[PDB]
């Protein structure tokens, strides 16, 4: 509501120290939008080659992470692997033994 | 990139020289003087080994009505919002997965003890044959 | 300033978005891998002795 | 004090959010390697009980034949 | 976070202890056994002294920070430029004297 | 010391000073273009005594 930027309303109107709230309100909002399109026109001046750099920064990250993703599943399969190894190479001589049994 | 605590791009980008963990400065300062230790595993750490990883991260892109006062404070807002309304849900989270592993648990005490049980059965079942 | 702010770079920010989500969503699997690699390993010691 | 107060301020409540956040991920990395012993263990279980109750009724189909032959 | 060598961002930086320089591991990895020293610094740099390692808050506050300077840095020589406008008006003030008087002697 | 209003509060009072200092911008630029503009009517004046008293004093000799 203050954001709407609004001098002093019908029963705040005579008193002036209200027109102190207003100016400051309006001469807040009078430079913030001031410093905002230095902003605005400060990155669309030169902005553009920072996200390019910060796009590829996430693109980077991005496939880092599927990186680890693709190692981290063939160490743990190498490890399944192992493990059914480990599982055939005892059934077969638990079989025997229990037929023998 | 990120400060493994952190999880977002380091602005004072630091790795502990004993650790291979880089750290938010003062949030890893205030950690090894808060536990003594390295928050990544439970190592003992001490807040000089700390490395000085800075090699200018300006790069932090405005964004279109980021790029404003009235708008970088207004993000401001729903940010510590979504920090917060991160942090509950996990509180939640751990205590609903929390709930789940102790049910878990008991689940798998009962298991074990049926394994038991039925171990006696099978073993006396074929000393039995043996007769 | 604003409009145009959009129309040139917010399709990189479009794009940028787009990658973070994708990151991050791919993240929640990178974890989840991890824990799969415990889970394994745990049983790899487990049948193995 | 005002801005570089309130921005210290700032920076270090969320040092403080973040740090329990921490606490947070911490006991759920412990807790999710807890459920990746017990749900697969359960499975395993399962399993166990499988393999000792064919071993249990192959036994009492020896038995079974034993006195059928006598 | 940038390679100190190449300006672009690396996919797996490796830190040298000494210097404390980000590099890209194959990239530190060459200019090591080339040079067996830091690129930036020329300390001797061995292979094993590598350890392989906008909108959030404290970048934000950063940004917050950084305005705050900024504005009141530009409205520090503002400040000076006021003063300089009023010193130099205030010099002008006095001789706006000799004006009315010698006017009034001529 | 700061507000257990703590991030209501904290923000309201953040963008109260902040807009305080944004203000205290506009008053300091406005009074210093106001003495521009009263610096470029003294150079001015100045320039005028000048103009006045050379054309006062070619009445007083001739």
């Amino acid at each position: 509501v203050r954001y709407r930027l609004e001098p002093p309303p019908q029963a705040r109107r005579g008193d002036v120290g209200a027109w102190k709230s207003s100016l400051d309100n309006a001469a807040a909002q009078l430079e913030h939008q001031h410093l905002r399109i230095l902003n605005q026109e400060l990155l669309l001046k030169y902005g553009d080659k920072a996200w390019r750099a910060q796009v590829a920064l996430d693109e980077a990250a991005v496939r880092g992470l599927e990186a680890q993703l693709a190692a981290l599943r063939k160490e743990t399969d190498g490890l399944n692997r192992e493990r059914k190894l480990q599982q055939h190479a005892a059934g077969s001589e638990l079989s025997k033994l229990e037929r023998q049994y | 990139m990120f400060c493994s605590i952190s999880g977002t791009v380091p602005e004072q980008g630091v790795v502990s020289t004993k650790s291979g963990h880089l750290f938010e400065k003062s949030l890893i300062e205030k950690y090894v003087r808060e536990t003594g230790k390295c928050p990544v595993t439970g190592e003992p750490l001490s807040t000089e080994d700390l490395l000085p990883l800075k090699v200018n991260k300006t790069v932090k892109p405005r964004t279109a009505p980021a790029t404003s006062i009235p708008g970088l404070l207004s993000l401001f807002h729903d940010e510590w919002d979504a920090n917060m309304l991160e942090l509950h849900n996990t509180r939640t989270q751990l205590h609903q997965t929390r709930q789940e592993l102790s049910h878990a648990l008991y689940q798998h005490d009962a298991a074990t003890r049926v394994i038991a049980r039925l171990l006696k059965e099978r073993d006396e079942a074929r000393a039995a044959l043996a007769d | 300033l604003e409009g145009k702010l959009g129309l040139l770079l917010g399709g990189l920010q479009r794009r940028h978005g787009d990658l973070t989500g994708r990151v991050g969503e791919l993240w929640a699997q990178v974890r989840d891998a991890a824990q799969e690699l415990v889970c394994f390993k745990a049983l790899h010691e487990r049948e193995l002795r």
